[PDB]
C-alpha cells in the first residue's frame, strides 16, 4: 500500500544497499523501484542484512545515485508483462517496451521468479523434431520438447547456427518461439531483428510466432542475469 | 520500576532456547538468536514451514541451512526446534 | 594527549567519553552517573542482563534507552549522548565494557594505581598492611598516585608469592625455584 521508503546507504557497484523503514523489510526476491532521472532503477532484493538494511542487486546503471535517495517498494518479484501481444516485441529485463513500436499491450503480468515444475507434472515425451540438416538428422536427431545444446567455442557462427534453426524449424512449426539473447552484441542484435523482420516471423502488422528479449552485454551483469528469467516467464 | 515494567513490555520474553528468532537471512544461511537447546544438524522448522539443519553452531548465532527456498524466509522469524535430528522413514 | 591511552575494543568510545567530559571537567560526575545507571542496569535482570545482548530494533533499542533514562533524573548529558551512540551503533554488550574502560581512565585521572598480590590462599591482614605500606614507601608507587592492592587467591600457583602492580612484579614463588632446581638436577 504505502511504499516502504528506503534510503540508499552504499553504492558499491551493482550492489546498492537500501535502508527500508523499520518493522517491514521487502522480502527476498522483491523488486524495488527508485525513480531516477533515467527511468526507474529496479533493485532486486537479494539479502536482508539487518535492522531494515537490505542488500540488493541493480538491474540498471548506478550512475547519479545520491546517498539516501528515496526508494519505493513495488513489493514483489520483478513482474514483466505476458500476453500474446508480447509476441513481436523486444522486451528488456525489467519488462520495458524496447520494441520501439511503443507500449506493449499488457494482458497479465507475472513474476520472473517461479518455482520449477514438480516431478509429477513432468511427462517425458519421445517424438522427433527434424531440422533437415544432415548431421543433425543422422547423428543426433532432435526431439520434441527437447533441450538441445549447441556447445561450441568462440564465434563458431554460434548465432549463425541458431539462425539456421530459426529459418527451418521456427518458420515451419506452428508453435510459438521465444528468442532470448543474453549479452548478445548489438551488431548481432540488429541483424537478428532485421532478419526475423525480413523472414516475417515478426510481421509488422501480422501475427508473430516469436517474441524477442534482446539482452545486451552493455547492460549491467545483474541485469544480464535476469534476462534469462524474463525469457523463461514468457 | 515503571521503566523495568515497560522494558518487560517491549521485550518479547521468548523462551528463546526452543524458540529462535532469525537475526539475518541471506544466501540460505539463516543466523538465529535462540535455540540454546539445539543439537547439531537437528531438524528445525521455521514459521514459514521451511526445515533446516544447524551445521554451524556458533556462540552468538546458530547458522541454520535452509532446506526450503530462501524467498519464503524473512528476518525475525520464529524458528521452533523440531528437535529430531534428520531421520527418514525406513521400512 | 589525555592521560592513559587504552583504545580498547570499543574503548575508543571510552577514550572519547573520557577526553570530552574531561574538558567538561565533569568526569567524576559522569562516572558517578554512569555507575548509577550501570548498577540499576545490573539490578535490572530481565533485559540488560538477559537482553544485554541485542536482537532489538533501532527503534526498540531507542525505546529501551528511553526507559533507562527514565530511571535517572541525574544522568549528566555526555553519557546521555553516549547512550545515544550505543543505541545508534546498536551495541549494548559493550556497555559494561565501556564502563570498565572509562573507569580505568577515570581512576587514572584520580591517580589510583592498582596491584595484585596473588598467592595460593588468602593471607593475613598484617601481611597485607605491611606490604601496602612497603609498596607505598617504595618508588614503585609514586607520590600523588594512590595504591589499591588486592590479594587474590590463585591456588593455581601452589605456595610461592607474586607481588604485582604497575605491570612490574616481583615473583618470589616456589614453583619457579622448584622448576629451576629440577632443571639443574637434570643437568
Amino acid at each position: 500500500s504505502t511504499p516502504i521508503t528506503g534510503k540508499v546507504t552504499a553504492v558499491i557497484g551493482a550492489i546498492v544497499d537500501v535502508h527500508f523503514e523499520q518493522s517491514e523489510l521487502p522480502a527476498i526476491l522483491n523488486a524495488l523501484e527508485i525513480k531516477t532521472p533515467q527511468g526507474k532503477l529496479v533493485l532486486e532484493v537479494a539479502q536482508h542484512l539487518g535492522e531494515n538494511t537490505v542488500r540488493t542487486i541493480a538491474m540498471d546503471g548506478t550512475e547519479g545515485l545520491v546517498r539516501g535517495e528515496k526508494v519505493l517498494d513495488t513489493g514483489g518479484p520483478i513482474s514483466v508483462p505476458v500476453g500474446r501481444e508480447t509476441l513481436g516485441r523486444i522486451i528488456n529485463v525489467i519488462g520495458e517496451p524496447i520494441d520501439e513500436r511503443g507500449p506493449i499491450k499488457s494482458k497479465l503480468r507475472k513474476p520472473i521468479h517461479a518455482d520449477p515444475p514438480s516431478f509429477a507434472e513432468q511427462s517425458t515425451s519421445a517424438e522427433i523434431l527434424e531440422t533437415g540438416i544432415k548431421v543433425v538428422d543422422l547423428l543426433a536427431p532432435y526431439a520434441r520438447g527437447g533441450k538441445i545444446g549447441l556447445f561450441g567455442g568462440a564465434g563458431v557462427g554460434k548465432t549463425v547456427f541458431i539462425q539456421e534453426l530459426i529459418n527451418n524449424i521456427a518458420k515451419a512449426h506452428g508453435g510459438f518461439s521465444v528468442f532470448t539473447g543474453v549479452g548478445e552484441r548489438t551488431r548481432e542484435g540488429n541483424d537478428l531483428y532485421r532478419e526475423m523482420k525480413e523472414t516475417g516471423v515478426i510481421n509488422l502488422e501480422g501475427e508473430s510466432k516469436v517474441a524477442l528479449v534482446f539482452g545486451q552485454m552493455n547492460e549491467p551483469p545483474g541485469a544480464r542475469a535476469r534476462v534469462a528469467l524474463t525469457g523463461l516467464t514468457i | 520500576s515503571i521503566l523495568e515494567e515497560r522494558i518487560k513490555g517491549v521485550s518479547d520474553e521468548a523462551n528463546l532456547n526452543e524458540t529462535g528468532r532469525v537475526l539475518a537471512v541471506g544466501d540460505g544461511i539463516a543466523r538465529v538468536f535462540g535455540l540454546n537447546n539445539i543439537q547439531a544438524e537437528e531438524l528445525v522448522e521455521f514459521s514459514s514451514g521451511v526445515k533446516g539443519m544447524a551445521l554451524n553452531l556458533e556462540p552468538g548465532q546458530v547458522g541454520i541451512v535452509l532446506f526450503g527456498s530462501d524467498r519464503l524466509v524473512k528476518e525475525g522469524e520464529l524458528v521452533k526446534r523440531t528437535g529430531n535430528i534428520v531421520d527418514v522413514p525406513v521400512g | 594527549p589525555p592521560p592513559v591511552r587504552l583504545f580498547g575494543v570499543e574503548g575508543t568510545y571510552a577514550t572519547a567519553l573520557y577526553q570530552a567530559a574531561a574538558k567538561n571537567s565533569s568526569i567524576d560526575a559522569a562516572f558517578q552517573s554512569l555507575q548509577k545507571v550501570e548498577s540499576t542496569v545490573k539490578k535490572n535482570p530481565k533485559l540488560g542482563h538477559l537482553l544485554l545482548n541485542p536482537a532489538l530494533s533501532l527503534k526498540d533499542r531507542n525505546s529501551v534507552i528511553d526507559a533507562i533514562v527514565e530511571t535517572h533524573k541525574n544522568l549528566d548529558g555526555y553519557v546521555v549522548n553516549l547512550l545515544k551512540v550505543l543505541s545508534e551503533n546498536n551495541r549494548l554488550g559493550c556497555f559494561e565494557k565501556i564502563a570498565s574502560d572509562f573507569g580505568v581512565l577515570n581512576d587514572a585521572h584520580n591517580g589510583l594505581l592498582k596491584g595484585t598480590v596473588t598467592s595460593a590462599e588468602p593471607l593475613d591482614p598484617k601481611s597485607f598492611k605491611r606490604i601496602e605500606k612497603a609498596l607505598s614507601a617504595s618508588k614503585l608507587v609514586g607520590q600523588g598516585k594512590s595504591l589499591k592492592l588486592e590479594n587474590v587467591v590463585k591456588p593455581e600457583i601452589k605456595g610461592g608469592l607474586i607481588v604485582e602492580l604497575g605491570d612490574k612484579t616481583v615473583d618470589l614463588s616456589i614453583s619457579t625455584k622448584i622448576q629451576k632446581l629440577n632443571k639443574v638436577l637434570e643437568d
